[PDB]
RNA sequence: CAAUAGGAGCUUAC
């Protein structure tokens, strides 16, 4: 079932994750109650130039009305003043806006909102599919470091570009205890003499 | 292996905004709060809880 | 699959109607007259209606293996 | 002082104009009626044999989403604050549902009429899923082939649709006010002028449109609200308006308890 | 006066030049011809062209330590293995580059 | 078998069936074994001939 | 108990930039030279051109948590018809006779001009600004 | 895990001290990792599936380390260029636009709860701009109320007057706003804003804080006053049509003339420069110019009510060239520095004839996108769009590379208790840091 | 001054109408292809089974790859075979193309959006966007849960999902009726 | 799997109280009030009709995080009068005008058949 | 109170 994280798209390279969900009485509505399943940013319009997503909402308002289905197909000689010549015909704002009310107070909102259906994607990266954490667990027979994979119960990597981080903000103790205390960490013994590890000790 | 290396202690999953958290604030999921654990010294002021 | 028994966005019951557009259909009634004489006035009641794909008529198809 | 005026009424919606109320009383009603007012829907789904195409929690999405008749669900325990064990007589409804597909040709449709009330708090008039009229089929539910059968047990409970939309009484409730915009609540976006590029509300011709020597008034607040309540038939647009109320009444009554016994 | 081609110290001479303020965009012939602190300055001001082309503000101190680190020796010490391994610190520093 | 290395890998894949489209598009793709050893982005160009 | 009474006869008004504001030009009727430019809301005071306006700058109404004033008291913003608040944020004793103060009212700008003995008692924190007509 | 535990927390790849940064923990349902919109920016984040990874400190000393050099209210000013790297954004900023307008005007109850919103607020309700007939608050008053108390700043955008008719430039007096617009100058990351200053004086906790107070402020205000965008807001009005095919026939008459002039051979070459490299250069100039002119007529259309041209203004999202290439013109494509090539042989697509030098055939894109691209248009902006699909694709690497390369070679370079900036073997790179 | 015949396996080619281009008769410079040839297709025969083939066959359609592709002037609409005597602010401005006196074209698109692959073609209006989110889009339609096929309950796959309520679109591509988008959403 | 249980809206728990009251000490004669398990329904109603008593001088509420279902109240009155016995009387008011609109309605439907 | 390695391929975010 959907939740916050799962990820979304439109057919207009308009990707994004749910942040939030309202209820139907939170949500804002236009006069005749209709309440959107989906409320997107104004800001991913004009950077992008996705006008493609803006026309299908206004196409896909319009064949909802007249009981149809809007024909997009590329390099065809439609245009988006038919469209809203239609949607006015059918007793709509031309534009695609609508006078649409605050859920939580009623109030009419100062701004008119471009509202109707558009067609969107359930995409195959969802949140419960990608959340790890990781406290103690398996690690590797040689190396006798975390092993690696989210399945696996795996470990991150503290790659070098994050302790060029660590080293740039002057933090050593947590650079050391990031590379000895969460990982690897053993103890041997040297020879005072030769300075190798050939020391055979028998603690008990 | 020794310039860097997979490390516990970490978590990892998909970021959302909230603009009600402070700047300084991260919002942590449940799960991940209850694996991760924070190893903390008995003393005579925080035995009770 | 099979049609929905309530609307998405505003939660009106459109599962009692697939057969009622269906027979309206036969008769030559384009899409939006049918969709107009079953009551659904509102244009996400009516993209319920005038979008499902009844995908249940293939999957009953396959023996069933009991 | 506030007052109602109701301008169509049938089983399913009523539509009024509501009136010498505050902008907050409306939406609170609104709100109400749409999420906290509430119904009885199938909460917990038994499978016997289901042999059916359709997965087991598709259908019992299906069946939970079935809209039953509600009238007496006030009368009923939420099964939360019930002494019982597993489901008593008094804080659920039991449904049955038997279906079964004989023969080597065509398909069998299984519909909401097919489900049959079994037990329940009687004699109260709750339980039974809505048809339209005598001769509803009611909802599909799933279709069945040769030796294809599907046996469920189905229990229905009292909730509210803050928990889950299955619980909600209403499907749209349309809602405006002011449509003349003599408040200035809106600022019309437009090309070349806001008066001919915006359509005209359904009730503009309720209200006198502002004359061209009119100067902007600052005392008028928002005064007559126009909204259509539709209903599922779980409940009437009567009972739906009257136990919105009555809901909120009964929230206001508790938040006053809470204070006087807060002393 | 821009030209193509590289040869500072004949241009240099020739009568009519501003003979104290050639410039080259070759730090290496700078280098060979007007010393160490001048290759430190031709340094700088090729950083900072590169950097602030598109109007990117990088402070000062950041390219002067690079170009100190690259000039410190009396030659242009170049940031490759080349340059960084042919150094007198420990051998764990330069294995682990 | 025992030449797999100097041997081109990759030119049988498991089928994609996660959707129908993408069933249809991986049936439909193509390969060129130029290999990532090279930053020519010469050929990784889209070109008119490719209309 | 105010700090600058005038009558002003307004010269020009550019609604122009904005809806709900417009800027006016205003020479007094009786001591010319004193200029008088304000920025005002249209909804709640229109102005319109040659109108001719009594302006008064005060520093109290009375004859620090803001509420909604009572019907029962009253005020020196009893007489007028557009009262604003404001902060004075310049000052400028320039040259010879020409004297401007600049005053903020939540971002709708006011200056004045005139004699030096005209806007001596203009030199405050806070002002008032009260209009007729 | 705990509520205000210090965690590092990271998104790779890590370029800068800033890409990881310790933040205090909120444990929250719904297994996303939330953070505060204004840390987006240094991390280089955003919300379309990004994932961030969240590292532990297991010990005292890492705490005290974390919370002292690493925290995100300490990393607010960045030493590569000394400006703020955090700002106000994306949605915050196009609010305080729209609400520290001249005209701007909010009601008794609006401005109660605006107030009661304000984490530091102190319990004050300022004195409305406007007392008779109707108590009315400026967008500026709840703005500056947002603002800490002892700041100052003033800005002049092109000369403006004291008076400031266009509602241009910048006062603050004592954290009160008198007049100017607050947009992208004065609360984004730029060098000497509002951020700058209230993170020199005041210090990191007051400054980071600021964050949080506009952000809620801005963003219920745009909640009851509401801001979208439509088909509409895209659409030039017949008049601006007219004046912008007029300016596009104009550049293909004198791009027309230029060819005319080449072939004909009377054209003047420039210095260090081919003569074909001639005839390419002038077209490009022309061409350029033809769009940055139309793009100009477009934005003098727009009403101060269109949607784009309030984000643009904010400077919160998009740009002038966005605008032109939605309403007016989507303009020449460049693939490798050069228009489109001939990769037929003497053509771009086999639709057009041979040694057809004309802004059509070498990928000149006279509709918009709202207009829609025709085929051949299609066909370019593909090309153009794949090149700069495979630039970013190809050059991280090398970027990278670069990168570990500068880190290797100035990894062991540290200022010394006595000024000096030495290596590991001890020798001097620079008697004093920075000279300074 | 040379003559190329190939018939190696493995070119990419395309059809594309042809343009009787034989300056000989009236019927020179339109299409050859008629209405009798879409009655034939409509009715499935000739008139004394009628498919693409016969097409073929017929020499109304032909195929060429991308070397013969050098060697053609293709019209990229059937109207741009005759210049247009318009002044609409809406439609978008089909190219001048005033340069050449007269056009001897030589083949035309049977429809330009056939140049996009299976993936792109579910995009509606993909010319009013810029190209890398056609692009990202391209890349994210195969990430989509639908109905893979609709024997899903006799297979066995590693991982399968399946959309409970799939729609068809309210805005749709005429090529999704031969990618069976609208039978599989 | 971190998803909280969508009845922990209205189920009240035995540990947590409906309502809670503390005093803003920066200000005279006014209180906060945390009203839990409880939404804009509620809020946004209290709040217009206090706003509307000529003895509130301050009155607002908030939703501090959408994902959690309580609001806070701030309200101050004067002098004389206590916050919260006008909240009590603001809730009888509009307890007074819903149950006089309901007789209304059911005169107004029974009138209609 | 104990859950292999090595490869190739397809993908995610920059
Ligand atoms: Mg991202
Ligand atoms: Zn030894
Ligand atoms: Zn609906
Ligand atoms: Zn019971």
């Amino acid at each position: 079932v959907p939740q916050i994280g799962d990820k979304f798209a439109s057919r207009h390279g308009q990707k994004g994750t749910i942040g939030v969900t309202y209820r139907h009485e939170d949500m804002p509505f236009s006069a005749e109650g209709i309440v959107p399943d989906l409320i997107i940013n104004p800001h991913a319009i004009p950077s992008r130039m996705t006008v493609a997503h803006l026309i299908e909402c206004l196409l896909s308002k319009v064949g909802s009305i007249r009981g149809y289905e809007g024909d997009a197909t590329p390099f065809t000689d439609l245009t988006v003043d038919a469209v809203s010549n239609l949607l006015r015909d059918n007793g709509y704002q031309s534009r695609g806006f609508e006078v649409m009310y605050n859920g939580h107070t009623g109030k009419k909102l100062m701004a008119q909102v471009f509202f109707g259906p558009t067609y969107y994607q359930r995409l195959r990266h969802m949140v419960d599919d990608k959340i790890h954490a990781r406290a103690r667990g398996p690690v590797q027979v040689l190396t006798r470091q975390p092993v690696e994979g989210r399945s696996r119960d795996g470990g991150l990597r503290f790659g070098e570009m994050e302790r060029d981080c660590m080293i740039a903000h002057g933090a050593a103790g947590f650079l050391k205890e990031r590379l000895m205390e969460a990982s690897d960490a053993f103890r041997v013994h040297v020879c005072g003499i030769c300075g190798l590890m050939s020391v055979i000790a028998n603690l008990k | 292996n020794l310039m860097g290396k997979r490390v516990d202690f970490s978590a990892r999953t998909v970021i959302s905004g909230d603009p009600n958290l402070e700047l300084d604030q991260v919002g942590v999921p449940i799960s991940i709060a209850k694996t991760l654990s924070y190893p903390e010294t008995v003393t005579q002021y925080n035995i009770h809880r | 699959m099979i049609i929905p028994v309530r609307c998405f966005s505003c939660g009106k019951v459109v599962g009692d109607k697939w057969d009622a557009y269906l027979r309206l259909l036969e008769e030559g009634k384009q899409e939006g007259d049918a969709l107009d004489e079953l009551k659904l006035k509102r244009y996400c009641c009516r993209r319920m209606v005038l979008t499902h794909v009844d995908l249940i008529e293939k999957f009953l198809r396959y023996n069933p293996l009991e | 002082e506030p007052k109602v005026n109701i301008i169509n009424a049938q089983d399913d919606e009523v539509e009024l104009m509501l009136s010498d109320v505050n902008l907050s009383l409306a939406n609170s009603l609104r709100r109400t009626m749409l999420a906290e007012v509430p119904t009885l829907a199938i909460d917990l789904v038994e499978i016997k044999m289901n042999t059916s195409v359709l997965a087991d929690e598709f259908i019992s999405h299906r069946l939970g989403l079935i809209p039953l008749v509600s009238e007496d669900v006030e009368e009923m325990k939420y099964s939360r604050d019930c002494t019982c064990e597993d489901y008593c007589d008094e804080c659920s409804v039991v449904l049955e549902l038997s279906a079964r597909h004989e023969g080597e040709e065509g398909t069998t449709d299984v519909y909401s009429s097919s489900l049959i009330k079994v037990s329940g708090p009687g004699n109260l008039n709750v339980g039974e899923p809505v048809r339209r009229d005598d001769y509803d089929q009611g909802i599909l539910l799933c279709k069945l082939r040769n030796h294809q059968e599907l046996n469920i047990r189905c229990i229905a409970k009292k909730g509210i649709a803050k928990e889950h939309a299955k619980w909600s009484p209403c499907s749209a409730i349309a809602f405006e006010y002011d449509p003349h915009n003599k408040l200035k609540h809106t600022d019309f976006w437009f090309e070349v002028d806001a008066k001919k590029e915006w359509p005209d509300s359904k009730y503009a011709t309720w209200e006198e449109p502002p004359k061209p020597g009119e100067v902007f008034d600052y005392k008028a607040k928002p005064n007559r609200f126009y909204m259509t309540v539709e209903t599922t038939g779980s409940l009437k647009a009567n009972q739906v308006f009257s136990r919105g109320i009555k809901t909120l009444q009964e929230k206001l009554a508790n938040v006053l308890f809470e204070l006087e016994n807060s002393r | 006066l821009e030209t193509d081609g590289i040869n500072l110290a004949e241009v240099m001479a020739v009568p009519g030049v501003d003979s104290s303020r050639t410039y080259s965009n070759s730090f290496v012939e700078i280098l060979s011809v007007l010393g160490i602190e001048a290759t430190r300055s031709s340094l700088y001001k090729e950083i900072l062209n590169v950097i602030a082309f598109d109007g990117s503000y990088v402070n000062y101190r950041h390219m002067a330590l690079l170009v100190d680190v690259m000039t410190s020796r009396g030659y242009l010490m170049a940031i490759t293995r080349h340059g960084i391994n042919r150094a007198d610190t420990g051998a764990l520093m330069r294995c682990s580059f | 078998q025992k030449k797999a290395m100097s041997s081109r890998a990759g030119v049988s894949q498991v089928l994609n069936r996660y959707t129908y489209s993408s069933t249809l598009s991986h049936l439909r793709r193509t390969n060129t074994p130029i290999g990532r050893d090279g930053k020519l982005a010469k050929p990784r160009q889209l070109h008119n001939t490719h209309w | 108990s105010a700090l600058f009474d005038d009558i002003f006869t307004v010269q020009t008004v550019d609604n122009g930039r904005y809806n709900k504001v417009s800027r006016i030009i205003g020479i007094s009727t009786t001591n010319s030279a004193i200029k008088l430019t304000l920025d005002i809301n249209n909804e709640m005071f229109p102005v319109s051109q040659d109108d001719s306006l009594t302006v008064t700058l005060a520093n109290s109404l009375s004859l620090k948590s803001w509420r909604p004033p009572k019907p029962t008291d009253k005020s020196l913003a009893d007489d007028y018809d557009y009262v604003m608040f404001g902060t004075v944020y310049k000052f400028e004793e320039g040259d010879e006779d020409k004297i401007k103060v600049y005053v903020s009212f939540g971002g709708l700008l006011m200056c004045l001009e005139g004699g030096y003995k005209s806007l001596a008692s203009l030199k405050q924190d806070n002002l008032y600004i009260l209009i007729r007509r | 895990l705990m509520d205000d535990d210090p965690v590092l927390f990271n998104r790779q790849p890590s370029l800068h001290k800033m890409s990881m940064m310790a933040h205090r923990v909120k444990v929250m349902p719904y297994s996303t990792f939330r953070l505060n919109l204004s840390v987006t920016s240094p991390y280089n984040a955003d919300f379309d599936g990004d994932e961030m990874n969240l590292h532990v400190p297991q010990s005292e000393e890492t705490r005290a380390e974390l919370s002292q050099l690493c925290a995100v209210p300490l990393q607010i000013v960045s030493p590569q260029s000394n400006k703020p790297v955090m700002g106000i954004v994306q949605d915050t900023l196009c609010g305080v636009r729209k609400m520290t307008l001249r005209d701007t005007f909010i009601e008794y109850e609006q401005v109660m709860n605006m107030l009661f919103w304000v984490p530091s607020w102190d319990g004050v309700v300022p004195q409305p701009a406007i007392l008779k007939p109707k108590p009315l608050w400026t967008g500026k008053q709840l703005l500056s109320i947002a603002i800490p108390s002892g700041i100052h700043l003033q800005r002049t955008d092109g000369g403006n007057s004291l008076l400031s008719p266009k509602d241009n430039g910048m006062l603050i007096v004592d954290g009160k706003v008198m007049f100017g617009v607050v947009d992208k100058k004065t609360v984004g990351s730029g060098g000497g804003g509002l951020i700058h200053t209230v993170m020199r004086e005041k210090g990191p906790k007051i400054c980071a804080e600021l964050f949080g107070n506009i952000q809620k402020v801005v963003n219920y205000w745009l909640l009851h006053n509401g801001f979208s965008i439509g088909i509409g807001d895209a659409i030039a009005d017949a008049s601006t049509m007219k004046e912008i095919t007029h300016a596009i026939s104009s550049a293909k008459e004198q791009v027309q003339e230029i060819i005319y002039k080449a072939q004909h051979n009377e054209l003047e070459l420039k210095p260090g420069m081919t003569l074909r490299e001639s005839f390419e250069g002038e077209v490009s100039r022309t061409l350029n110019d033809a769009r940055d002119s139309a793009g100009r007529s477009a934005e003098m259309n727009l009403k101060d009510l269109n949607n784009v041209k309030q984000m643009v203004s904010a400077g919160s999202k998009g740009s002038f060239i966005n605008i032109a290439q939605m309403s007016a013109c989507v303009g020449q494509q460049m693939v490798e520095g050069k228009r489109i090539a001939f990769g037929f042989a003497d053509r771009s697509l086999p639709h057009f004839t041979k040694d057809d030098f004309s802004p059509e055939s070498k990928g000149f894109v006279e509709n918009s996108y709202l207009r829609g691209l025709t085929p051949q248009e299609f066909f370019f902006h593909a090309m153009a769009g794949r090149e700069g699909l495979i630039d970013t694709a190809v050059k991280t690497a090398e970027t990278g590379y670069i990168q570990r390369r500068l880190v290797k070679a100035l990894e062991d370079i540290m200022v010394h208790y006595d000024g000096t900036t030495r290596n590991s073997l001890g020798d001097i790179i620079q008697f004093l840091y920075g000279e300074d | 001054r040379e003559f190329k015949i190939f018939t190696d396996v493995g070119r990419v080619y395309r059809p594309l109408f042809i343009v009787e281009d034989d300056e000989s008769k009236d019927n020179k410079g339109e299409l050859r292809i008629t209405k009798e040839h879409i009655r034939k297709i409509q009715q499935g025969y000739d008139d004394d089974v009628y498919g693409w083939s016969s097409l073929v066959t017929s020499g109304v359609i032909e195929y060429v790859d991308g070397e013969e592709e050098e060697t053609i002037m293709i019209a990229m609409t059937p109207e741009d075979l005759q210049t247009r005597s318009l002044n609409d602010t809406a439609k978008r401005i089909k190219p001048e193309m005033s340069t050449s006196s007269h056009h001897t074209f030589t083949h035309c698109e049977i429809h330009p959006s056939m140049i996009l692959g299976v993936a792109a073609s579910i995009i509606p209006f993909p010319d009013h966007n810029q190209s890398p989110r056609n692009t990202y889009q391209s890349a994210m339609g195969k990430q989509a849960m639908g109905v893979f096929l609709t024997n899903y309950n006799v297979r066995m796959d590693t991982m399968a999902n399946i959309l409970y309520y799939p729609q068809k679109p309210l805005a749709k591509t005429q090529a999704m009726e031969y990618l069976k988008f609208r039978e599989l959403p | 799997m971190n998803a909280p249980d969508r009845f922990e809206l209205f189920i009240l728990p035995d540990d947590v109280p409906k309502l809670k009251i503390t005093p803003d000490s920066r200000v005279p004669n006014c209180i906060i009030i945390k009203f839990e398990r409880e939404d804009h329904t509620l809020a946004n109603l209290l709040r217009e009709e206090l706003a509307l008593y000529p003895d509130v001088t301050f009155v607002a509420y908030k939703v501090e995080h959408p994902l959690f279902a309580n609001f806070v109240m701030r309200l101050q009155t004067e002098e004389g009068t206590r916050p919260k016995q006008a909240l009590e009387r603001a809730c009888a008011s509009i307890i007074n005008k819903l149950k006089t609109l309901d007789h209304k309605f059911n005169e107004e439907w029974n009138i209609k058949n």
